[PDB]
């Protein structure tokens, strides 16, 4: 999906 | 690398 | 244990793939109540965004399968709600660390930054999987953590830190997907893209691995809500 | 309600909750009754996965421990967290070898059935074996070598060469010899007699099954060139 990240 | 067991993971 | 011992045990357990014990690990290292270090925190971080992972991915799968179907409706109906009940269960204790212990002892602009956008993440988990009366409350404690931390990043900060360009990746995610904000959503992730871009020649040894692929991630997003 | 637990047991599947599936399955397992091709499938995917996972953080740890000359407080720590996974192992491979005893084999009413769960208590006692103490060993290996040669004679009596069941078995056999016996000779000669016999079959292998079939006499072929080079 979308991309996220930490 | 690893020699070949079934059923796989 | 002992401080030391706890952090070792965490890296052992973050080798063998077992990130509950990771998580009880730095659970405990944390509650001794003094302010942690950068190798501490990021270990605490990796492990939990694992442990609630899990979830999140198990909740889509039930949650589709409920959706396209009785007696085999309700029973993927259960099965989801038996995995919600894991998923908040792991965002209170994080954010019950975070109120207590993290965010009071941070002592530099940059930590502060870090544990605002941890807080807006979590409660972004529970926005997911939140239904109707508690949705708009959760929603509104997302909104103001990221918010908080955006500003902070403004000021202190240069546009290819990863910490803050990260922090506009997520904070574009939750105007995409929590509030429906497609506009803001594109607008956000651009203006980071491009002040970056602008600044290129002053990017260190260390962040320049990390800054550069979070670039990647924010073109990406563009690239998708464009098409 | 049988057709409900197995309904449960399909849904932990595709969320990837494998603890959840073998619980399911160990409950159908426990109603007495034998059990489907189905859903004697998913009981060894279940457990399969969930002793892998184990099995896997193992070698990690047990590889860290080895490789630290000193640090007396760091390889002590390690020893105990090998010792806690070892432990988790143990009771899994257990409550297996327990199922097997008590419900498995004894109703297991045809050739393939019967052969299929004398394997997989072949396997479970060589995943006991990775990890025993060197007083318990030996009498843990050789529980392991009775169950694989009933299955081995069995299937020899009973099945075609090309049988998918009849190539896995002697697949896991051969790699037997060689780890746990340390007899390479004899691994070799067990695998390549299996691939060899199979070839033979320029005649009769069913449409259905012969996709499976290929796919194992490559895995043999491929342990053949590993243990030569």
């Amino acid at each position: 999906r979308s991309a996220s990240f930490s | 690398p690893r020699r070949n067991t079934l059923p796989a993971m | 244990m002992d401080k030391n011992e706890l952090v070792q045990k965490a890296k052992l357990a973050e080798q063998a793939e077992r990130y509950d014990d990771m998580a009880a690990c730095m659970k405990s290292v944390t509650e001794q109540g003094a302010e942690l270090s950068n190798e501490e925190r990021n270990l605490l971080s990796v492990a939990y965004k694992n442990v609630v992972g899990a979830r999140r991915s198990s909740w889509r799968v039930v949650s589709s399968i409920e959706q396209k179907t009785e007696k085999k409706q309700q029973m993927a109906r259960e099965y989801r709600e038996k995995i919600e009940t894991e998923l908040r269960d792991i965002c209170n204790d994080v954010l019950s660390l975070l109120e207590k212990f993290l965010i009071p002892n941070a002592s530099q602009a940059e930590s502060k930054v870090f544990y605002l956008k941890m807080k807006g993440d979590y409660y972004r988990y529970l926005a997911e999987v939140a239904a109707g009366d508690d949705k708009k409350g959760i929603v509104d404690q997302s909104q103001q953590a990221y918010q908080e931390a955006f500003e902070i990043s403004k000021k202190e900060m240069q546009p290819t830190h990863p910490i803050r360009l990260g922090l506009a990746l997520n904070f574009s995610v939750f105007y995409y997907e929590i509030l429906n904000s497609p506009e803001k959503a594109c607008s956000l992730a651009k203006t980071a893209f491009d002040e970056a871009i602008a600044e290129l020649d002053t990017l260190s040894e260390e962040s320049y691995k990390d800054s550069t692929l979070i670039m990647q991630l924010l073109r990406d997003n563009l690239t998708l809500w464009t098409s």
